[PDB]
Formats: structure tokens, C-alpha cells, sequence
């Protein structure tokens, strides 16, 4: 499964 | 973004969700051109959102997944070009059945979302369009949930990741 | 018609 379906994952944003 | 997405103090409504609209098919159409090259016949038979959730073409037909994304942009587009329904002189106002329209669309462009998240976010990585592919997503959801443009069963394949990014 | 999703076979 793809990084972003863990539970741990914080959506990285444009700063 | 949930300041931003609010309907401006005086703001219409309707041209408000149609401004943003605009701008969200914008936003998806620069995201899934960017991985267009790994996103084919071979690759993508069909149209899913993972093991758990697949688009048929009716319903059942199937079609693959670049076939299906083109003909629904090109359908966005078409729409958003259609002068009775997203009027751009002054004084014609928004159809009837507009609401309708929009939602639809929104719901349509969400696949898209979906499909990339799904079946692509290695090349989102690779490509380092993670951090855009997220903002821009972001703001697409929120705008949509301050105005509860589309249902729940919809975004049933990225509802794990609407909660982390609210 | 792009009817909603569907549960893969
Ligand atoms: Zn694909």
C-alpha cells in the first residue's frame, strides 16, 4: 500500500 | 484554508463555487499531466482507486484509466466553456440545474485525485509533486466540505487521508 | 454516464 495510507504519515505541504 | 474557502462577505454563491471550480480542474489537470507517462493501457486496464474501489464506464463496461480520465476532463472543460452554464458577461446568471452541475463535476475530478493517489504516488514521489499533489488536494476538500459538495460515498477511497489532513 | 464505484471482483 501506498505512504500515505500509514497511520504515522504527516501530508508533507508546500511552504 | 478554512478561512479562505469561506464565501466572501457579499460574495454570490454560485460564482464563488464557479471561480473555484475553474481553478480546481486547473490544479488536476496539472497534477495527472505530470505523470501522463506512467499512466497507461498497460499500467492501468482499468479505472480503480486500489483493490477496494473501481470506476466502470457503465453499469458492467470497463475502460482504462487514461481513457476514462480524458474523456471526464475533456467533459470538465467542455463544461466550464459552456456560456449557459458557467455564464462570463454580466447580467446572465447561473442555470437552474448549475448546483447540480458543479457538484457533479467536483465528484468527477475527486476520481482523478483518487486514481493518483492509488496508482501513482510513486511517480508523485519520484517526481517530487508530493507536497503539490497534497496542497493542492487539501484545498480541493475543503472547499468542497465547507459547502458539502459531494457526498459521502464518493470519497470513500481518500477518507483516511481527509482525516489526517484536517 | 461515469456511474459512483463500485467493489472490484
Ligand atoms: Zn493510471
Amino acid at each position: 500500500l501506498p505512504a500515505w495510507a500509514r497511520p504515522d504519515y504527516n501530508p508533507p505541504l508546500v511552504e | 484554508l478554512r478561512q479562505a474557502v469561506m464565501l466572501p462577505e457579499g460574495e454570490d454563491l454560485n460564482e464563488w463555487i464557479a471561480v473555484n471550480t475553474v481553478d480546481f480542474f486547473n490544479q488536476i489537470n496539472m497534477l495527472y499531466g505530470t505523470i501522463t507517462e506512467f499512466c497507461t493501457e498497460a499500467s492501468c486496464p482499468v479505472m480503480s482507486a486500489g483493490p477496494r474501489y473501481e470506476y466502470h464506464w457503465a453499469d458492467p463496461i470497463k475502460c482504462s484509466a487514461p481513457k476514462y480520465i480524458d474523456y471526464l476532463m475533456t467533459w470538465v472543460q467542455d463544461q466550464l466553456d459552456d456560456e449557459t452554464l458557467f455564464p462570463s458577461k454580466i447580467g446572465v446568471p447561473f442555470p437552474k440545474n448549475f448546483m447540480s452541475v458543479a457538484k457533479t463535476i467536483l465528484k468527477r475530478l475527486f476520481r482523478v485525485y483518487a486514481h493518483i493517489y492509488h496508482q501513482h504516488f510513486d511517480s508523485v514521489m519520484q517526481l517530487q509533486e508530493e507536497a503539490h499533489l497534497n496542497t493542492s488536494f487539501k484545498h480541493f476538500i475543503f472547499f468542497v466540505q465547507e459547502f458539502n459538495l459531494i457526498d459521502r460515498r464518493e470519497l470513500a477511497p481518500l477518507q483516511e487521508l481527509i482525516e489526517k489532513l484536517g
